[PDB]
């Protein structure tokens, strides 16, 4: 079967908000998979979210990010005027900090070609007919991607901090994500297990299907 | 035959405050089977299977029934007007720890209005030390975990709903709806079950006071409240812990560090050598943005994680440290905590130096020496923690370079001044950190504390040391060089 | 140990050194009386080090009291290391060697 | 076929307190976090200089939807229903309506929201923050409250990263207006009165690509805090030399070109190849020029 | 147009210790910090140099909102209600009413940043003592003094102005500047300027913010740094806006090469006089006054 593609991420601030928090921005430890799709489906130009359902992905963390709390006037939907005062509200976000990972790409499980892998390997092969807007960020869109390039399984040859599905971990991260409510959002528990291991083990590899 | 509503802490869609809500489920079904061991007494049949990570409903009848009776048992109140969760052990635990509960749910969980109706202000006057102190809280008469049974049930048909259950912030912390004029649709949904989770929530989470050191306490109370929300690794584990920490007293539940409270949901813990240790929470901290606030805001939720290591610390901090004060005015008890060991809880926490923030945080922000002579009290816990230390001795040899330096410069003028005219250890021990103060950079306090060392005297202590207490003079920091001065200043025993 | 360290290290036993011998010809010309002073001659040298100024006092005043020490072995072993750090460094930073090997001396028993 | 412009700006070396937190008692505390090497630096929102370029496209001419009445220290909309295709301000900053929060989809058909073509990372302090407050007592004898103040300042150098999709423009001559702005930024929101900190740059490296990455983020460090030298990061280096980053796609300009030509063997460095002007003005000139020539702006 | 007037000025040397923080103990702290290449500085606050604009604007007999009374030394309003349109301060400072029609707030023309030495501060003090054997507490003290050149950078939104002509006061201010708050008693130090380097240009970068360093790092040389001699010489700043006057333009002449400079071509004059009048009548033109 063909080898998995392997991405190197370096993201100098990142925000993985936490589905139900909503008062307070709390950030996830590891970028989600729902998230890392919708990067993915960026970086090919796909708007359709149910167009690479199947895709499999492994996230392994170069590095422990360091976490911090930004203030922010971030505004919202509460009055109808535009001006009004109560448009704004003071709330703290959490960011991370110089993220580093390799992500792990795996299409056996898509039924429609091309597919997530081919087309993120033809993007990095000819840059020049990627058809797409806006910049490539993960998280919010003012946090841009350092770096994202296409790498081994030995990039930094050290050792790997993995996500592994495990029932009893701390992490809860969405591989679906309902952005008006949360009653399509999808959730799977993870862990944080220190293995260079360079290659993910079977626990480590997240399917990315619909809700239904 | 087939479980209603069956919960479980291997359930991969939950997140930390489900597994705490089916734990307080899991309390308040034991205490409820307490109460009615025959199911027949129950309304609605209802009866449950308890295992260690599983919870398993059974009832018959009507859904809705059995699920008001629940709740209603689950959720009371007593004639006072306080919130009586039947989870706890009511009998055991005093009045006002009661109360102190009571107004921690009330300012962090029904935060509105909209789900409480509030009673009458009750005021109960009782004695401690020979002075009646009038406690004033707000009585209620309904809340609406009482009454969620109905959202939790279909209106016609009374049975469990199959689709989702919009839940609001006063289920989920933090469950805020960003966007009020997207209330129908923008709302966090849940599952029946875990909507009952949600609900049982408060009953495990504690509630301590968070005291800003820079405020005085006399001159304002404290408003802030701390959320201790535990990572849950079993029923029967946090079951026990929670009734455990049903012991402690109210005084020792104000705090002016999160690392304090955390640990101190943890502080009542054995440590078994042979087993692992390793517990995790979360500290959710509730403050109302401006004085005209009508509720608190979630400002910054913490992750605390502990090992060993750190409880043992910890432990040996509250044995050997001063306790919380009670300073008694009218009718309002004043618990002056101590910054001292909230600093050093929180430095734990971190997993940074016992004594990494020292200095900025005792001298300089010491409005008429009251942390400072806090020091002199808390003497011997800096003398254990410094004994105890698990690494870095070549500074407790500084340390006692500097008592010696310290010893000598005090004995000259103390022979200097006659009786009578001795000055106490207050005055000399202030100008010595006035003059500590005064230096601004590397040199400046090295020169200064190098010419302290010599008009000393003879230090036996740094001819025993020569190359190392030079060589850590010379390289470390001088502000850690400060710290570990003032730290030696307050263990210095005349 | 960093060469930077060994230096500091051989300059505070030079100190060290020259103030034994400073403190062996006090002792030799005031035998008279029941003992001759020892913390009274630690006070007058931090008087007089703190006396200096600017660099080339303090200088000229390291410089007569080294050689008024005598021997001084360890500078007998090292003449272009501790010349060189003594000409180059900071006086203020000598003056804070000074009197830490002041402060780190152990009379003759 | 796509055209991003990335580009990595150095400030001024100067006194600061622009973002600020949460006060605490009478100080007013700078907003940190950590960065490189875990010490902790000072940062400053992005929402912070997407709200400085909206205030300089509002200041010449520029017809931009969300006004900013300075009299009433309030935000103006003159349209509600947000037009990429006539303002500057939603074409380039993009917009988001009540509808686009209530459902999945981007239209709702007038389109629901807007991405906006220009993202930009928050900027942080060149050097670690050390705790430097000021004093702030107001004159009087009469002695009140609100007196006594502390304030939170930083002296350093402040870098931040952006990047625009100059296709995804709506007008693609408005890339230059905003480079314009970029380069004369009037001021990031901070305390102008009292800590006067300009935010144009004295350094950039600046890449037209058509590729959808950049690998020149954060070029600028020295870190060894309490210092202004802010030389060119060694892995960015490292990283022009091994072949990745094009160095014709390069625009380097600044007070950092003198460094990098005193540098030895930089005449036979692949960072040689790339376009440095020491003039900001002229780099600018030069790479518009190129921006028009791509882009069909002609 | 919106024109913006940049300015980097340099005060004359002598002992100053106008900058007093938290006192420790007995000696009297001036305020400092980190400043270039590693080493201490002593800073003097831009809100000193702020009050003493507005006391020379209520001294010449400008319409001032807060007059502040001398023999009292306390502030009082003329009006509670802030109108930029009718007050000098008002308009130039701006205002900002914090208390639970009239705007409440103001940005403010005049932005000011620290004022900082220009030599590290080597850590002077001065011992002072009250005369007399009845000696008590509070009878001998320490003052921390420093011997050194203080320069600060400024910033004019001439636009931002609610009557356009206020700028031409707030020049000559500058130019006269009373006594900023200090110890005038016993460090009497004059806060006039000495060495200017203005930009009165309508494009919003400036690239003059503190351009002055020491030769020595003890002593009283004053001169121009090599960064924006650079800038000049690249081009990047334009020569017909530079303004530079003061002792550092005997400095520029004596240079080598100076003839042939683009630093030539800007408006240098030694009598800061004849820059201030020249300045003027260029902003009067630009302004249309």
């Amino acid at each position: 079967m063909i080898a998995p593609l392997i991405l190197y991420l370096d993201v100098p601030f990142t925000t993985f908000r936490e589905s139900h928090a909503r008062e307070m921005g709390k950030t996830y430890p590891v970028p989600p998979p729902a998230t890392v799709y919708g990067m993915l489906l960026s970086l090919v130009g796909e708007t359709n979210v149910y167009r690479h359902c199947g895709v499999e992905l492994a996230i392994a963390m170069l590095s422990s990010p360091k976490k911090s709390r930004i203030l922010r006037q971030m505004r919202r939907f509460k009055n109808a005027d535009f001006s009004h005062p109560e448009n704004v509200i003071p709330c703290y976000q959490e960011i991370l900090s110089n993220l580093k990972c390799l992500i792990w790409v795996r299409s056996d499980e898509e039924k429609i070609q091309p597919s997530l892998r081919e087309r993120i390997q033809l993007a990095f092969d000819h840059p020049e007919l990627v058809r797409r807007f806006g910049c490539l960020f993960l998280g919010e869109s003012d946090q841009l991607i350092k770096t994202i390039k296409l790498a081994r399984e030995d990039y930094l040859e050290g050792v790997r901090q993995w996500a592994i599905r495990d029932n009893r971990g701390r992490l809860t991260l969405p591989y679906w994500v309902d952005h008006v409510g949360s009653r399509n959002t999808r959730f799977l528990r993870y862990r944080i297990e220190e293995m260079d291991r360079l290659s993910p083990p079977d626990l480590a590899w997240t399917m990315v299907q619909s809700p239904i | 035959t087939q479980p209603k509503i069956s919960l479980s802490l291997h359930a991969a869609d939950t997140t930390i405050m489900h597994r705490v809500g089916m734990t307080g489920l899991y309390m308040t079904l034991k205490r409820l089977e307490k109460q009615y061991p025959l199911s027949r007494q129950r309304g609605g049949h209802i009866s449950w299977f308890l295992t260690a990570d599983t919870i398993e409903l059974f009832w018959e009848g009507s859904d809705f029934i059995a699920l008001s009776w629940l709740i209603n048992e689950s959720f009371q109140l007593d004639d006072t007007g306080l919130i009586h969760l039947v989870g706890l052990d009511n009998d055991r635990i005093d009045l006002r720890q009661k109360i102190h509960i009571h107004e921690g749910i009330c300012g962090v969980f029904l935060r509105l209005n909209k789900f409480y109706q509030a009673g009458e202000i009750i005021n109960t006057e009782l004695r401690f030390e020979e002075k009646q102190v009038e406690y004033q809280y707000k009585s209620l008469t309904w809340y609406a975990h009482q009454t969620f049974a109905e959202k939790l049930c279909e209106a016609d048909t009374q049975q469990l709903r199959h689709d989702y259950i919009q839940i609001t912030s006063w289920l989920y912390l933090g469950g805020i709806v960003r966007h009020a004029r997207t209330q129908n649709t923008t709302k966090l949904e849940e599952k029946p079950e875990y909507a009952l989770a949600l609900l049982f929530v408060p009953v495990v989470c504690h509630y301590c006071l968070l005291h800003i050191p820079s405020e005085d306490l006399k001159e304002r109370k404290p408003h802030r409240y701390l959320v201790v929300i535990p990572e849950i690794k079993d029923f029967e584990d946090a079951s026990q812990r929670r009734w455990r920490l049903q012991q402690l007293e109210t005084k020792q539940f104000h705090v002016s560090s999160l690392g304090e409270a955390g640990l101190l949901y943890y502080s009542l813990d054995d440590i078994q050598p042979e087993v692992a240790y390793y517990q995790a929470c979360q500290v959710w901290l509730y403050e109302k943005t401006n004085k005209a606030s009508r509720q608190r805001t979630l400002m910054s939720i913490e992750e605390i994680k502990i090992d060993k290591n750190i409880l043992i610390t910890y432990q040996q901090v509250q044995k050997y440290f001063k306790t919380n004060y009670q300073i008694i005015k009218y009718k309002q008890i004043f618990i002056k905590v101590n910054p001292i060991r909230s600093l050093i809880a929180d430095n734990l926490v971190k997993g940074i130096h016992w004594w990494s923030n020292f200095w900025e945080k005792l001298v300089i922000e010491d409005s008429k020496e009251y942390l400072f002579n806090q020091l002199f009290s808390n003497r011997e816990g800096f003398i254990i923690m410094a004994e105890n230390s698990e690494e870095d001795k070549q500074y407790l040899i500084f340390i006692k370079v500097f008592q010696q330096a310290m010893k000598g410069n005090f004995a000259k003028i103390y022979a200097k001044t006659e009786e009578g005219k001795d000055p106490p250890i207050k005055k000399k021990v202030e100008r010595l950190r006035a003059e500590l103060n005064y230096c601004y950079d590397e040199l400046s306090f090295k020169e200064y504390l190098s010419d302290f060392l010599v008009r000393g005297g003879l230090n036996k202590y740094f001819n025993e040391h020569q190359e190392e207490i030079a060589l850590l003079i010379k390289k470390s920091p001088w502000q850690e060089i400060r710290i570990w001065s003032l730290l030696a200043i307050a263990s210095y025993k005349p | 140990n960093s060469e930077e360290d060994k230096q500091y290290l051989i300059f505070i036993k030079v100190f060290q050194q020259a103030m034994k011998g400073n403190f062996a010809k006090i002792y030799a010309k005031t035998e008279e009386g029941k003992d001759p002073p020892i913390k009274k001659k630690v006070e007058r040298l931090r008087a007089e080090l703190n006396y200096c100024y600017d660099e080339l006092s303090f200088k000229e005043y390291l410089s007569d009291f080294l050689v008024r020490g005598g021997l001084n072995k360890y500078f007998n072993e090292h003449q272009e290391e501790i010349a060189l750090l003594i000409k180059k460094s900071p006086w203020q930073e000598i003056r804070i060697w000074s009197l830490l090997a002041i402060a780190s001396y152990k009379p003759k028993d | 076929p796509n055209y991003y412009l990335y580009g990595t700006v150095l400030t001024r070396y100067g006194l600061a307190s622009l973002n600020h937190d949460i006060r605490r008692g009478n100080k007013t505390i700078l907003q940190k976090g950590y960065w490189n090497n875990g010490k902790i630096h000072s940062f400053v929102g992005s929402s912070a200089i997407r709200w400085a370029l909206r205030f300089y496209l509002q200041k010449q001419g520029y017809l931009v939807n969300r006004v900013w009445d300075e009299e009433e220290h309030i935000n103006r909309l003159t349209s509600e229903d947000f037009d990429p295709e006539k303002f500057y301000d939603d074409d380039i900053f993009g917009f988001a309506l009540l509808e686009s929060a209530e459902t999945e989809e981007d239209t709702s058909s007038t389109p629901n929201q807007r991405m906006g073509a220009l993202g930009m990372n928050m900027a942080v302090s060149l050097t670690p923050y050390d705790g430097a407050v000021k004093l702030g007592a107001k004159s009087g004898r009469e002695k009140d409250s609100t007196s006594l103040h502390f304030t939170e300042y930083h002296a350093t150098r402040y870098q931040y990263y952006f990047g625009i999709d100059a296709t995804h423009l709506k007008d693609f001559s408005r890339i230059l207006p905003m480079i314009d702005g970029i380069m004369n930024l009037p001021k990031v929101g901070g305390s102008s009165n009292i800590f006067n900190y300009p935010f144009c740059p004295d350094s950039l490296v600046f890449q037209w690509t058509n590729h959808f990455a950049s690998y020149i983020s954060y070029c600028f460090e020295y870190c060894d805090p309490k210092s202004k030298e802010a030389k060119l990061s060694q892995e960015f280096i490292d990283e022009v030399e091994c072949g990745q980053i094009d160095p014709s796609k390069l625009w380097i300009g600044g007070t950092i070109v003198k460094d990098l030509q005193q540098l030895d063997n930089f005449e036979s460095s692949p960072l040689n190849k790339a376009h440095i002007y020491r003039n900001r003005n002229e780099m600018i000139e030069a790479l518009k020029t190129v921006i028009k020539r791509d882009l069909g702006l002609e």
